[PDB]
């Protein structure tokens, strides 16, 4: 038996990892389940659009086409015509136009001034396909669904011949208090970290750098008397979402005294650095960092594989 | 009691319209430590059908203390614009005041935890026991 805790901040991947482990561990996303997943597709993607074009206001940001205006409105009042999984071919073309705006795109560039979901490009993209009266969403889809988890959600699969049990919890500060409940006894932690939350505030606190939110959290589960014992995997995730980030948004936003380069690799190594300083407790206890695109399957079986053998090592 | 049962995966709505299925509900919850959602959810219900001005501003104070305030006890997962705009409302009662932070909890228990309670043991068993 192993117990195995996910935690971490809102946003930060850790639905995602166990999404990953009912593909690679358990049953996969049959059709039927996926299909099930359409509607909160559909929702993220109109929940996305509505959020870019209300920060407008804030930003102080015109739509490139008047026109546009009157497509706003529409929207505003189609929002619900989707929540029955069906979205009309009318919805489907207001949101195309306003997405292909130049108005639209410059607050979408600016999105660490307000809040989006990360999956927001990913599905305004792909409209089209998304938007056709037979569409059934694809196992990438799901993976890049969000739904906020509230409470502790226990699951559990077999490898190598373990047993897991399994908590995914939520990561907002309001959930935080119901961790205790899950701590006793934790073979193993998995704490998720959005590398590309650097430049972003949290929803919950919107004067809270994300990053620096997350860097106190791990402070005080790494440390926590409770997990001595217990395995601290580090998983900085949204690696892929950094990439293409760090080439625009510099590091010295999260970390003001960095003197390195916005490049993946330095900009990757010093945010690892800057948690790893956190372990009070270094010449005692590890821990085993991976860099991670929960999205990614083939990345993230490697690396629980990865994980497993050090669970195991440490258990002998 | 099986076709009531069965009407409670109709929608989470149709759930909601039945005590025996929000009894159920809430057992679940319960198993999975966000209970304060539907306290919450049945709070606002509640606080809707208020007559008096008096109990109004009342009762908005008291749900806003056990379930907005970011230090309250049963604290809903709502980002703070929700809990702002709540705030803000608060000042000058209405019936609408929760209605921004009763809608973000009804959609955190439709599309998280209430998939779950359909494929749960707790319902299954309820299904093959009713009757
Ligand atoms: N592109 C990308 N998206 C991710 C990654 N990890 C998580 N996501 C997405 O980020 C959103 C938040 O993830 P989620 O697992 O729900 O976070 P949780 O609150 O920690 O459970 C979801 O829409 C995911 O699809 C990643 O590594 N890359
Ligand atoms: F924001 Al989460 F699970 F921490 F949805
Ligand atoms: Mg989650």
């Amino acid at each position: 038996e192993v117990k195995l805790l996910l935690l971490g901040a809102g946003e930060s991947g850790k639905s995602t990892i166990v999404k990953q482990m009912k593909i690679i561990h358990e049953d996969g996303y049959s059709e039927d389940e996926c299909k099930q997943y359409k509607v909160v597709v559909y929702s993220n993607t109109i929940q996305s659009i509505i959020a870019i074009i209300r920060a407008m206001g804030r930003l102080k940001i015109d739509f490139g086409e008047a026109a546009r205006a009157d497509d706003a409105r529409q929207l505003f009042v189609l929002a619900g015509s989707a929540e029955e999984g069906v979205m009309t071919p009318e919805l489907a073309g207001v949101i195309k136009r306003l997405w292909r705006d130049g108005g639209v795109q410059a607050c979408f560039s600016r999105s660490r001034e307000y809040q989006l979901n990360d999956s927001a490009s990913y599905y305004l993209n792909d409209l089209d396909r998304i938007s056709q009266s037979n569409y059934i969403p694809t196992q990438q889809d799901v993976l890049r669904t969000r739904v906020k988890t509230t409470g502790i959600v226990e699951t559990h699969f077999t490898f190598k011949d373990l047993y897991f049990k399994m908590f995914d919890v939520g990561g907002q500060r309001s959930e935080r208090k119901k961790w205790i409940h899950c701590f006793e006894g934790v073979t193993a932690i998995i704490f998720c970290v959005a590398l590309s939350d650097y430049d972003l505030v949290l929803a919950e606190d919107e004067e809270m750098n994300r990053m620096h939110e997350s860097m106190k959290l791990f402070d005080s589960i790494c440390n926590n008397k409770w997990f001595t014992e217990t395995s601290i995997i580090l998983f900085l995730n949204k690696k892929d979402l950094f990439e293409e980030k760090i080439k625009r948004s510099p590091l010295t936003i999260c970390y003001p005294e960095y003197t390195g380069s916005n490049t993946y690799e330095e900009a990757a190594a010093y945010i690892q650095c800057q948690f790893e300083d956190l372990n009070r407790r270094k010449d005692t206890k590890e821990i085993y960092t991976h860099f991670t695109c929960a999205t990614d399957t083939k990345n993230v079986q490697f690396v629980f594989d990865a994980v497993t053998d050090v669970i195991i090592k440490n258990n002998l | 009691s099986t076709e009531e049962a069965t009407r409670w995966a109709d929608s989470f709505d149709v759930l909601l319209s039945h005590k025996y299925g929000v009894a159920a509900f809430r057992a679940f919850l319960k198993t999975e430590f966000s209970e304060e959602n539907l306290e919450f959810w049945l709070a606002c219900e509640e606080f809707k059908k208020t007559r008096s001005t008096a109990k109004l501003v009342s009762k908005a104070h008291r749900i806003f203390e056990e379930f907005v305030d970011v230090q309250a006890p049963r604290e809903v997962n709502i980002d703070f614009q929700t809990r702002e705009a709540t705030r803000k409302n608060l000042q000058e009662p209405s019936l609408t005041c929760f209605d921004q932070a009763q809608g973000k909890v009804h959609s955190l228990m439709e599309k998280d935890s209430y998939p779950r309670f359909l494929r749960s043991k707790m319902y299954l068993d309820l299904l093959s026991q009713s009757q």
